[PDB]
């Protein structure tokens, strides 16, 4: 069924890459390749707040 | 209360005595006025201060986020998470409610105890040199100047000194 005028779909995927590891992409089509990645370092566990309260 | 002094045999309190929680009111030939007993007041202050701190500061928590996010095919563990959050809410509400209920009773008794004990320290000094006229007052059987007053409060009232004069006034 059309969702935003799209009879098709597109799944999104994600994974982490350890310091000093390799990741390999390989496809004959239908691949939405990455353009930007993010070098991150996650600290202690936190949450997400959903509120109209201003900052 | 339990000790039966505050709202008991001492009907009301004194809005004039502003030095502390417990004290005396005297009148003699050379004046009158209020004066708080700091020895018992400080003990209550030091004791109550330690009590409020013990409830506040025995509560120590670590950093935590309660917000967990579950999609539409995880309603089971979303209701589990709700059972945990609602479970802690029920416990901490019942504990805090009952604690303040119970310790407010204990604190009001603690002030009743201090007034009772402060009264007995005076009674056991003026054994029969003064008259227990009720309402937590003593009427002396002798002339007690401001020097004599400061000795009853100090706890150094000289019974054998005034026993001579109080014997004949009892008639
Ligand atoms: C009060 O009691 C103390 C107890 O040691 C005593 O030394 C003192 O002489 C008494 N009188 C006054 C006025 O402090």
């Amino acid at each position: 069924p059309k969702v935003r005028d799209q009879e098709g779909r597109m799944n999104y995927y994600w994974t982490l890459v350890e310091p000093g590891d390799k990741i390999t992409f390989e496809a004959t089509g239908n691949l939405v390749v990455p353009r930007y990645a993010f070098a991150m370092e996650r600290n202690a566990g936190s949450g997400i707040i959903i509120s109209d309260t201003p900052v | 209360g339990l000790f039966g002094a505050i709202a008991g045999f001492i009907e009301g309190g004194w809005t004039g005595m502003v030095d502390g929680w417990y004290g005396y009111h005297h009148q003699n030939e050379q004046g009158s006025g209020y004066a708080a007993d700091l020895k018992s007041t400080q003990n209550a202050i030091d004791g109550i201060t330690n009590k409020v701190n013990s409830v506040i500061e025995k509560m120590n928590t670590q950093f935590t986020a309660v917000g967990k996010e579950f999609n539409h095919l995880e309603k089971r563990i979303e209701n589990l998470n709700k059972k945990v959050d609602d479970g802690f809410l029920d416990i901490w509400t019942y504990n805090a409610e009952l604690l303040v209920l119970l310790e407010n009773e204990r604190t009001l008794d603690y002030h009743d105890s201090n007034v009772k004990n402060l009264y007995e320290k005076v009674r056991s000094q003026l054994k029969n040199n003064a008259k227990e006229i009720g309402n937590g007052c003593f009427e002396f059987y002798h002339k007690c100047d401001n020097t004599c007053m400061e000795s009853v409060k100090n706890g150094t009232y000289d019974y054998p000194k005034y026993s001579e004069e109080a014997k004949l006034n009892r008639e």
